[PDB]
């Protein structure tokens, strides 16, 4: 699959 | 709620130390009070509500594409009954049920009150993720309005980012690559994938000399993310 | 129950889906329901049953590590307030609950009911371990009694398992295995568990000759485990 | 900590 951004984000 | 008698900082508190513990529907449920609270959340709150979320719905997207994959090999030899359709349809249920969680938090009142590009990009990103999770297993006569929910959410969001945030901005850039995966894996786009991806990166490659040593790391993490999916896609 | 509606087979089949999606607690609930269909349990059964409840503790046990671990520093600087203690005692009355889950399905009726040395020894290892789990969390004035309960189960188990299994036995093995860390973690007795190992691991090796590659390959696998500890604890 | 056994058992 795809990479998706990770949840914590600055 | 079962969390209103608690203090909105204990719970903060209390999901730090689930994160800790590696107890991500405790930290879900932790964050999901303190959003109940009324008051805005702080970017680190944000962060905090996605990482418990995120952390949820990943190990029920896990746990559904294993069952969905012996599910389909069932129908291609041996009759075993309807149990494999049962459980997959158990944990697509809960998946669902995390899913309407928090767009309910973000449209009772996150996204309203959310005036802030940082804020306001983050929780319509958050929106399109997670309507984006609802068209993963959507099959029915709703799969094209999830997935176009999906798409006006992260559109949404894509044209204010463009507006008010610099091209090597994280919520930016976590962004456009989560709109890239929605047109490779759902929208079956796979051209407009790679075209977001590619000019995502260049855009943020031609910034980068603009920022401090940790904020070029910060960017230039999830720019490695952009390219890995170019190169799988490619 | 909510699986008094589901059939046996079921519910057994569910929980084998379930372990391979990683989904424990769901496995934990099936398997408790099949138990409470008051049949006997087969070999495989009683494997998932242990499977599933270990996998739950499990990471009730590791959460709990990491939040007492937090709570020891605390009460060395600064005040925060209840938040630690009260979110370690959530995790830690969680954890009793699973344990006096297992305990009672083991008491009504699975030990009750179990002749053959395999199930005898394998339940009375199970209520040994549960036992031993609720010791790890224990401080009060009930400590002493929940160490003599495991200590109780497992010289029980031992007992029949030196009279009636060959000392490669696997089940044999793990229980003496886990007597011994019994003996090192809870009971303040690291020479009984030393002896313990280093007898059970040099029975097996003088027994090995007499098995298939297979059942080798069983038998070698928990002794590692043996040899892994008396690394450790000497 | 100590090893102990795994769950499942021949
Ligand atoms: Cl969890
Ligand atoms: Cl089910
Ligand atoms: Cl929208
Ligand atoms: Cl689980
Ligand atoms: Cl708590
Ligand atoms: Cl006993
Ligand atoms: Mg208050
Ligand atoms: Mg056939
Ligand atoms: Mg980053
Ligand atoms: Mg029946
Ligand atoms: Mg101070
Ligand atoms: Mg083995």
């Amino acid at each position: 699959r795809s990479h998706s951004s990770p949840a914590s984000l600055q | 709620g079962a969390m209103g008698s608690m203090e909105r900082a204990s719970l903060i508190q209390k999901a730090k130390l689930a994160e800790q513990a590696e107890r991500y529907e405790d930290m879900a449920a932790f964050m999901k009070g303190a959003v109940e609270k009324g008051e805005e959340l702080s970017c680190e709150e944000r962060n905090l509500l996605s990482v418990a979320y995120k952390n949820v719905v990943g190990g029920q997207r896990a746990a559904w594409r294993v069952l969905s994959s012996i599910e389909q090999k069932s129908n291609e030899s041996e009759e075993k009954g309807p149990e494999v359709r049962e459980y997959r349809e158990k944990v697509e249920t809960e998946l669902q049920g995390v899913c309407d969680t928090v767009l309910g938090l973000l449209d009772s009142h996150l996204i309203k009150e959310a005036g802030d590009a940082e804020s306001r990009v983050f929780y319509l990103k958050m929106k399109g993720d997670y309507y984006r999770y609802l068209a993963e297993v959507a099959t029915g006569d709703d799969k094209k309005r999830i997935i176009d929910s999906a798409r006006s959410a992260y559109q949404e969001a894509m044209d204010i980012s463009k507006k008010e945030m610099p091209p090597t901005n994280p919520i930016r850039l976590g962004l456009a690559l989560n709109f890239s995966v929605f047109h490779y894996e759902i929208a079956n786009s796979p051209e407009e994938a790679i075209s977001l991806a590619k000019t995502t990166f260049d855009e943020a490659m031609a910034d980068l000399h603009t920022l401090s040593e940790d904020s070029y790391k910060d960017s230039t993490l999830i720019m490695q993310l952009l390219r890995d999916n170019l190169t799988l896609w490619t």
